[PDB]
């Protein structure tokens, strides 16, 4: 029969969970966001669609910090992302409380993973309507991750999600090939700005706003910080020039 | 299609839509129009109040949350009572525990997170109301738009409710003028009443028909109704 | 009470006296202080009698269920862990003081457990009010590499120290021998050096001595 | 969510009947007939064992007749497992009463309680009812010998003679015809066996297909005796009544 | 009527479709794995497929270190796999605390099969679309392989294989054991037993492997560990000096 | 989260059937044949080890389980369902009986407990009935030797002999011809082996066949000596070798 | 009880006496107060035998679970788990615990957890009833970056003095050596240490 | 203060030749004040006899509890509970209240209906079983009873002799206890019959 796609924890005859697959659709419908891992850190960037002149610029911050050393960005249902980050923050506090050290990024990845997977186990809950790009610096270097509505996650050299994920993935793949020796923090920021400008064409009708954050061993000491003023404007220019 | 996926908030449609949330959004559109706008010194709410009969009262649209914060509503009024009340408590908790006036931005995030919980769990329902939140905090004047989906946006100006698109285009046009209307409350309200009148159709905005609210630099959030709004008609 | 435990080259032996007391009064001249947790894990108990019987049977039961669940012989360290965690939970209020011993698939074992939940490992141990009499003997005659027979002697002598010198202990000696390759042998009343001498007189009364007021047959059937 | 799969066991039909009670009653109607007859000097319980085999150990068997008290017993028609759940609580209730008042529980009090437990499964908790009908046979010092009946609805009534299970209507008609108030136990025994013998859906009514019990004031005591008939005893009494 | 295919209640045929569809999900990842027993070791081999160039190959794994002595390979989607991994770790740590010895491979297997059985009976829980192969050198049973499915079934194996191409490997291995007549691989070192497993993975699948196509787990007395890309290469070099 | 299936999943249909119980019994019908036979001085339970791979070690999967030293079980239907029922049966024998009278429960009462656990799966919220039928055989001082069948509904009945699963109807018939009330235990083991050969397709040896008895006390199986009143379990699983010995006099 | 842990050039050493007492009775004279909570993280136990064991068992459990998910825990993490238990249950515990561990990145580390459940990271630490008597000796004789042989001698002399004066201390001196090399068990009998 | 010394009361049991005997006094007091001289402390479930000394309210409660449990037992087991088994049921029932115990000293007497073997046992208030081959004593005159029994007793007494013995043991122990006496009752239990006799004794 049918109806296999009306309830969350239900396996279809081919072993799929359609409700999760439907969540992915909401993700694909979202703004494009990305992460680039560099030689000693990680860079996150995202497209903010300017719906109106009335949206105060620089105000509606999308990138989110967890603990002091982890950045999170997501595409899809924005509230769903905040919910996940709220949990991540609890998840990290609990770890730090018992173990004293700040949570390793792989450890934190699984925390989010297990939680997201939990929301595919019961028909009394709905799967998460976001894919999340997150990472930071720990005891053994930089880590970048992307997590899907199924709870699937892996480590990434570079990652993208949302409307322009294909442009971005193509742009990311080139960097991997033209720089096998490892990008640097400053370069990955300029590059980040470029990649968002290039996935913006898949939505070129509405203006947009750029947001970048980074966590680098040498540049931010390991701490997640936002990219502001001069370094943001310099990144904007590099992208604005490489669009022509 | 749609009929099979709109039973509750726990169900995704094949295109990734959540229809119960979209249906909640429809209660906003059916609500009476309300406007919000701010300078760097003040923030203003203007609301068109609706009556049932000419023998009925006009139902209140503006609620105060703290001395520095308040909101206007469009949609299910009880839902606004529940949400303003929660906000009142959060405003209150910040003062008692931290001796700190709650950041309007932070109130934004709290309302988002509270609405969200009702969009992912069984037996719950989305909230059926839109809210416009103005306040004056440690970083100045603020205006927020709350949608029952959980989406909260900071703006210079906006409007929600029936025929709200009128005022929204007016504010979008006026932007550069009103953002500067600092240290003059009566002129910011005038711009707000002019914004709200761009969404009139049915009738004119009368004395017991208008509701205005103001907060800023040295002005605690205060509600104006009736005779007290006369000088703006 | 005097309970001891003594390791030998190929196993472990435990023993106990058979006296129970309330205040100065001997309640039981022949109770059994040796308990079976499983066929090859046995336990000597001192303290509150109900408590050692209960804690021993509870963990025995649960050890049995574990064995069935895992298709394995029970290990002494399992009984040790479960008993200590139980006693710890009851802060001491369960007055069980135990010498736990046995053989299992990791070899032979000897441990002690105190009421508050602390455990000790040794080649020779004693607990109870007779603890010092018996330990004095053990500290005097124990050596490493005892034969099974030397161990039974050493253990049995330790309890005798308790029986003769401690008013808290008396009557008989019970032993249990657990050898690595063999079935555990429980040896109820291994020594009975306290047989009451024949009484001087018989107190059997001429029938009718006792005055009766009234009599009736009791219904047992239904 | 779950609501989808809820059969809603406790709603009314448009005609104001309880679906699950009615269907339970329908299940009861296929069960081996049980007969209860009260006389002046005692009570009789008889029941047809539904489905039998050469290999079924009858000496160790019990499926229809259960002792609740030293003075109360029941005959079962329906699901044996469901009945045992109810029988066990009934034994407890009897003992609770005995401990409280130091008197054996009056027959009705016990019956009302069991009937109340059944009624509850009809009004709340969304569970299926017990697929059981009981005939209660008992003695107490207020009413003497009593015969009661309860069904999945939690309704109960008192009878001079009654049947439950299969072919009740035919059996009720037969009992109505031959029953007389001045009956003795021995006459009641004969009536019960005639009635079952005339309503079996089997070829013939043999001992191995019956359970039999009597509650007698056995006059030589001046106290009441529950006799659960052993297989040989049924074979004897089946000959006396003239069925062989 | 038609809901007998959505939650785990019986169909008129006495079947549980949701369990059957969970078995289907196990193959979603298109990865094959096999396990063999040595004289005093146990080896698991599993294919490693990294399609996307953007991935960090070092984070792509279906092998888990459950405890100091137990390893587990999973055939099925990663999020369910990790769910099962987390549980097994927790269950293994707790067993050691409560009972004072290391949880045996087979006992953990039984425990996970029991949890899986529960999802088979209770409506509110879905089965996990995974198959779990547990391996160790048990201090009592020696080299050990125990495997559990979404039906809550589990058993011990001389050797086993799991995935879309399960049968190819199975028959291959079945043939060896008819030939060798014994119930393990006669080899003293884990290095040669790893080699045997890779060799028979190559014959049965008819495919050659580079150092980045495989993933190996080895269980010895008191450790279970996984081989590095370079440890694999060393194994791949050694087999080539013979073919 | 939270089990919100607080309603029955087994309900009555208009004809009065309990659907899930029927469907469970259907699952039992597909299961490998098992059987029990009661002799004068013992009981035998037997079944076929239907291995799922020649790579599997069939000893690591016992179908005949010990419940108490004098009680054993076997089943037909869903293996995992059986396994958890064994865990529960073993536990309830302790919690509801041993921990209260210091002895193991008589067969009928332990059966009665198992049956209750199965009845509950028929009525409670959010569960399905167990997809198994059990045969429980045991001994106790006051009731002697006794065989019981327990069905998914929770009903149980005492048997002289019976079979469940795949070839039950044929096997039940074969037992009706061969059974008498004077059977010695060895005779019953013989009948059991004959009856099971009709059900087994492939190889029929001590590796394929799983057979257990409830007979005399086994002091050699006790593990300790010194308590006269502990005279050893009456439950004994026969070895591969013990089976093959009786298959030559077949 | 006399217990100590000392960081040196190559790692860290743990030392203890072997006496447990009930009043003036020696309930155990060969006690092992040096307890392993991970391959290269150990602790010294003082106070209640029951309390410290129950605490140590809980910690070992946590660290085993930590290792399964995250990999070798730092000595600092081990100390944190100990602390959390000792602090949160300060009203029902009598546990004086020294945590010492070897790590490749921090060499040897020592954390002391006294009664209230506070944590203190030190080059070396002494505790137990017997420790009072060697505060002077240890303060005067400890140097950083000593050799293994030097460190064995420092602990040996220190504990023998503590054993000498404290009735609650005695038996054998046990040590555990924690370095990159490995874990080494040392034992010193009365006939050797008494005459130092 | 001491719940075991408020109401007062003694129970004693002995084994003989193919028989057992159990006896109690009849007093129920409230400190110095005698309240009732008809307070029997022996009860029986089928052929199993139980005497309880101690706090009267707990004596009554425990009787009602064992009646309840033995009734249920008999319904399920379809046989009368045996002395060995009942002893276990008493023990586990008392230990169940370990930290809020019943203030009682129970005593079990009976002959196993299957084996003919005479059986007695005694318990502490928290369920510890003392299973003597010779005699069990309980109550506020237990010291006196131990003295009487340890001298008067000899093995394998005939029912008529055992009667004389146990009666003297009780009577003379009671007369040295302010809180025991006021009448006395003795049960002589044989396989087949049980005889019950009220003794004549001092009423002070
Ligand atoms: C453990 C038992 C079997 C052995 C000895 N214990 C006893 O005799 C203890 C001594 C004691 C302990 C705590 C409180 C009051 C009395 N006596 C009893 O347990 C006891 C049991 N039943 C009746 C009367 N006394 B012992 O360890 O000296
Ligand atoms: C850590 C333990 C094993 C060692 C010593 N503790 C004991 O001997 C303690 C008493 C004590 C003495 C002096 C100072 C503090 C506490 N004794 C026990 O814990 C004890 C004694 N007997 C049986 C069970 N536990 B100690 O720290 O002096």
């Amino acid at each position: 029969g049918t109806g296999y796609d009306l309830s969350n924890s239900v396996f279809s005859p081919d072993g799929r969970n359609f409700q999760v697959e439907y969540a992915v659709k909401a993700v694909e419908n979202g703004t494009t966001s990305i992460g680039i891992k560099c030689n000693d850190g990680v860079v996150f960037a995202v497209e903010k669609l300017i719906t109106s002149k009335l949206l105060v610029p620089q105000k509606n911050v999308k990138i989110q910090v967890v603990d002091r050393h982890i950045g999170c960005v997501y595409s899809g249902l924005i509230p769903d992302g905040r919910h996940l980050v709220n949990r991540g923050r609890e998840e990290a506090a609990s770890f730090k409380k018992l173990y004293k050290t700040p949570i390793p990024i792989p450890a934190f990845a699984d925390r989010l993973g297990q939680y997201v997977q939990a929301h595919t186990l019961y028909n009394s809950v709905r799967p998460f309507g976001v894919s999340t790009i997150f990472g930071g610096v720990d005891k053994n270097g930089a880590h970048l991750y992307m997590l899907e509505p199924s709870g699937s996650y892996w480590g990434y050299k570079g990652a993208a999600t949302g409307k322009g994920r294909q442009s971005a993935k193509a742009e990311l793949e080139k960097l991997v090939d033209h720089h096998p020796e490892g990008l640097s923090a400053r370069e990955a920021v300029k590059q980040a700005a470029k990649i968002i400008y290039l996935a913006h064409e898949d939505n070129k009708e509405k203006d947009f706003e750029l947001e970048i954050s980074w966590c680098s061993l040498s540049e931010t000491n390991g701490l997640h910080k936002f990219v502001k003023g001069d370094l943001l404007q310099e990144a904007i220019d590099f992208a604005q020039k490489e669009i022509n | 299609f749609r009929n099979n996926y709109d039973g509750d908030t726990v169900t995704f449609s094949p295109t990734g839509r959540l229809f119960q949330v979209e249906y909640a959004l429809e209660a906003i559109k059916q609500g009476s129009v309300t406007v919000g706008l701010r300078s760097n010194t003040h923030a203003v709410l203007v609301a068109l109040k609706r009556n049932a009969d000419e023998l009925s009262s006009y139902q209140k649209k503006i609620i105060k949350c703290d001395e520095h914060m308040g909101l206007s509503l469009a949609g299910l009024a009880p839902d606004a009572r529940v949400l303003s009340n929660y906000l009142r408590q959060q405003c209150n908790y910040s003062s008692l525990v931290f001796n700190r006036k709650l950041a309007v931005e932070r109130a934004g995030h709290l309302l988002c997170d509270k609405a969200q919980k009702n969009t992912q769990s069984y037996g719950g329902r989305p909230y059926g109301v839109g809210l416009l939140i103005i306040g004056y905090d440690k970083s100045g004047a603020h205006l927020l738009e709350f949608q029952p989906s959980g989406n909260v946006t900071e703006l210079y100006g906006t409007a929600i409710g029936a025929r709200s698109q009128g005022a929204k285009t007016y504010l979008e046009r006026t932007l550069d003028t009103f953002i500067k209307i600092d240290g003059n409350p009566d002129e910011l309200i005038k711009a707000g009443v002019e914004a709200i009148s761009q969404s009139l159709r049915d009738e004119s905005l009368t004395v017991d028909n208008l509701s205005i609210a103001i907060v800023g630099k040295d002005t605690p959030f205060t509600i104006y109704d009736g005779e007290a709004v006369a000088k703006y008609i | 009470t005097t309970i001891v435990g003594v390791k030998f080259n190929n196993g472990v032996v435990i023993a106990a006296d058979t006296r129970s007391t309330q205040g100065p009064i001997v309640a039981d001249k022949n109770c059994a202080k040796l308990h079976r947790i499983s066929p090859k894990i046995w336990c000597a108990g001192a303290g509150t009698a109900a408590d050692t019987e209960a804690v021993t049977q509870l963990i025995g039961s649960n050890i049995e269920l574990h064995s069935l669940y895992t298709s394995r012989e029970p290990r002494v360290v399992s009984a040790l862990q479960m008993l200590k965690q139980h006693l710890f939970k009851y802060q001491g209020h369960i007055g069980a003081y135990l010498i736990v011993a046995g053989v299992d698939p990791t070899g032979s074992h000897l441990f002690s457990i105190h009421a508050h939940g602390s455990t000790d490992v040794g080649y020779y141990l004693s607990l109870g009010s007779g603890s010092l009499a018996a330990m004095a003997v053990l500290e005097s005659h124990w050596k490493q590499d005892l034969t099974k027979e030397e161990a039974i002697k050493l253990a049995s002598d330790a309890i005798q120290a308790g029986i003769w010198n401690d008013l808290g202990s008396g009557s008989n000696v019970d032993v249990c021998v657990m050898e690595i390759g063999k079935d555990a042998e429980y040896l109820r009343n291994y020594l009975t050096p306290n047989v009451r001498e024949e009484k001087q007189k018989s107190y059997k009364f001429p029938r009718g001595t006792t005055a009766v007021l009234k009599e009736s047959i009791v219904n047992i059937c239904d | 969510g779950s609501r989808r799969y809820d059969s809603r066991t406790t709603i009314f039909s448009p005609e104001g009947r309880l679906y699950q009670v009615e269907y339970a009653l329908e299940s009861i109607s296929h069960a081996g007939t049980a007969i209860g007859i009260m006389a002046s000097d005692g009570i009789v319980l008889a029941a047809e064992r539904k489905v039998t085999s050469t290999l079924l150990e009858q000496d160790t068997s019990t499926e229809k007749l259960y002792k609740l008290n030293d003075k109360i017993a029941v005959a079962v028609a329906g699901l044996t497992a469901d009945a045992e759940i109810l029988i066990n609580t009934a034994r407890i209730h009897a003992q609770n009463y005995l401990k409280t008042y130091n008197e054996d529980i009056p027959v009705e009090i016990l019956v009302r309680r069991l009937s109340d437990i059944k009624q509850g499964y009809t009004q709340h908790g969304g569970l299926r009812p017990f697929g059981v009908s009981f005939i209660y046979a008992g003695y107490d010092d207020r009413y003497g010998y009593q015969l009661y009946t309860s069904n999945p609805s939690g309704n109960y009534t008192g009878w001079k003679a009654i049947s439950v299970g299969a072919n009740t209507s035919a059996a009720q008609t037969l009992l109505q015809m031959d029953y007389k108030d001045d009956m003795k136990v021995d006459d009641a025994i004969e009536l019960a066996l005639k009635t079952l013998s005339k309503t079996t859906d089997s070829s013939a009514l043999t001992y191995d297909r019956l359970e039999f019990a009597t509650i007698r004031k056995g006059a030589n005591d001046g106290e009441v005796y529950q006799k659960i008939f052993k297989p040989q005893e049924i074979k004897d009494i089946l000959v006396k009544t003239g069925i062989t | 009527a038609g809901y007998d295919r959505h939650i785990t209640i019986f169909s008129p045929e006495g079947r549980l479709y949701q369990v059957e569809y969970a078995f289907k999900a196990t193959n979603q990842t298109n990865i094959n794995s096999l396990a063999v027993r040595g004289k005093d070791c146990t080896v698991v081999i599993s294919q490693k497929k990294v399609p996307d160039k953007l991935l960090d190959p070092t984070t792509v794994s279906y092998i888990f270190c459950i405890s100091r002595t137990i390893g587990m390979v999973v055939n099925g989607p990663i999020p369910d796999a990790r769910n099962a991994a987390l549980r097994a770790k927790a269950e293994a740590a707790e067993f050691r605390y409560k009972y004072g010895y290391d949880m045996p491979c087979d006992v953990l297997a039984k425990r996970m099969a029991n949890l899986s059985q529960i999802y088979t009976q209770r409506a509110y829980m879905r089965p996990l679309g995974v198959i779990l192969t547990f391996v160790s050198v048990d201090e009592e049973l020696g080299p050990s392989i125990y495997k559990t499915d979404p039906a809550g079934y589990y058993v011990g194996y001389k050797a086993t294989a799991t995935g879309p191409k399960q049968q190819e490997i199975t028959t291959n291995l079945e043939n060896h054991f008819k030939k060798s007549k014994i119930d393990h691989i006669n080899e003293e070192s884990w290095e040669k037993v790893v080699e045997f497993a890779i060799t028979h993975m190559i014959d049965a699948l008819g495919t050659e492997f580079s150092k980045n196509d495989l993933e190996v787990g080895v269980a010895t007395k008191d450790k279970f560990f996984t081989l590095s890309a370079e440890n694999i290469e060393e194994r791949l070099v050694a087999i080539a000096e013979q073919d | 989260m939270t089990d919100r299936y607080s309603f029955s999943l087994t309900t009555f249909s208009p004809s009065g059937k309990l659907g899930q119980i029927d469907y469970a019994l259907t699952a039992v019908k597909q299961g490998v044949t098992s059987l029990g036979i009661k002799a004068t001085n013992g009981v035998v339970i037997a079944t076929e080890k239907k291995s799922s791979s020649p790579l599997a070690m069939s000893e690591t999967l016992s179908k005949v389980s010990l419940l108490t030293p004098d009680i054993g079980a076997v089943y037909s239907g869903m293996g995992p369902d059986y396994r958890v029922l064994v865990d529960k049966s073993r536990k309830v024998a302790h919690t509801s009986y041993k921990r209260i009278y210091g002895e193991y429960p008589p067969t009928k009462l332990l059966v009665s407990e198992v049956a209750k656990i199965m009845q509950e799966a028929t009525q409670s919220g959010g569960v399905r009935p167990f997809g198994v039928s059990l045969l429980i055989a045991g001994h106790d001082e006051f009731n002697g030797f006794s065989l019981y069948q327990v069905d998914p509904s929770g009903s149980y009945f005492p048997w002289k002999a019976t079979a469940i699963g795949k070839g039950s109807v044929a096997a039940k018939t074969f037992l009706e011809k061969r059974w008498n009330d004077e059977l010695e235990l060895e005779d019953a083991i013989h009948i059991a082996l004959l009856t099971l050969k009709e059900s087994v397709e492939g190889e029929f040896n001590g590796d394929t066949i799983e057979l257990a008895i409830i007979g005399d006390e086994n002091p050699d199986l006790l593990g300790y000596t010194g308590i006269p009143t502990d005279k050893g379990p009456r439950f004994r699983k026969l070895t591969s070798q013990e089976i093959n010995d009786r298959l030559e006099a077949l | 009880t006399s217990i100590m842990a000392v960081t040196f050039k190559d790692g860290v050493i743990l030392g203890a006496d072997s006496r447990t007492t009930t009043g003036a009775y020696i309930a155990n004279r060969v006690t092992d107060k040096l307890t392993r909570v991970h391959d290269k993280i150990w602790c010294c136990r003082s106070g209640s035998a029951a309390d410290t064991q129950a605490i140590a068992d809980i910690v070992q459990y946590h660290l085993e679970l930590y290792t399964s998910q995250y990999g070798t825990p730092s000595t600092e993490t081990a100390a944190s788990v100990f602390k959390e238990l000792c602090y949160e249950n300060k009203d029902n515990l009598t546990a004086g615990i020294i945590v010492a561990g070897y790590d490749d990145k921090n060499k040897g580390e020592v954390y002391t957890i006294p009664l209230g459940g506070s944590v203190h990271k030190l080059p070396y630490a002494i505790a137990g009833s017997g420790s009072t008597f060697i505060y002077g000796y240890c303060d005067k004789n400890f140097r950083e970056n000593m050799s293994k042989e030097e460190t064995v001698d420092f602990i040996k002399h220190s504990l023998s003095q503590a054993i000498k004066w404290d009735g609650s201390s005695g038996g054998v001196i046990r040590m555990v050596v924690l370095t990159a090399a490995g874990v080494e068990r040392l034992i010193f009998y009365p006939d050797e240490y008494e005459q130092l | 203060s001491d719940p075991s010394s408020i109401n007062g009361g003694i129970v004693v049991a002995m084994t003989g030749k193919d028989c057992v005997a159990i006896a109690c006094d009849l007093r129920l007091g409230s400190q110095s004040l005698g309240v009732s001289n008809k307070f029997e402390k022996i009860f029986h479930y089928g052929h199993v006899f139980l005497g309880i000394t101690g706090l009267a309210t707990d004596v009554t409660t425990l009787n009602e509890m064992f009646r309840y449990k033995t009734n249920l037992y008999k319904l399920k087991e379809e046989r009368a509970i045996e002395p060995e088994t009942f002893t276990q049921l008493v023990s586990s029932s008392l230990y169940e209240r370990r930290f809020g115990p019943y203030f009682v000293g129970p005593v079990v007497a009976g002959i196993n209906s299957k084996s003919g073997k005479p059986f007695i046992a005694g318990f502490d208030l928290i369920g510890c079983i003392d299973e003597a081959k010779d005699f069990i004593v309980s109550g506020t005159a237990s010291d006196q009873l131990f003295g009487m029994c340890e001298s008067l007793y000899e093995p394998n007494l005939e029912p008529e002799d055992l009667f004389e013995t146990i009666s003297q043991a009780l009577l003379n122990a009671a007369d040295r206890d302010a809180l025991s006496g006021w009448g006395a009752v003795v049960y002589i239990i044989k396989k087949d019959e049980v005889v019950k006799r009220y003794l004549k004794m001092r009423q002070d």
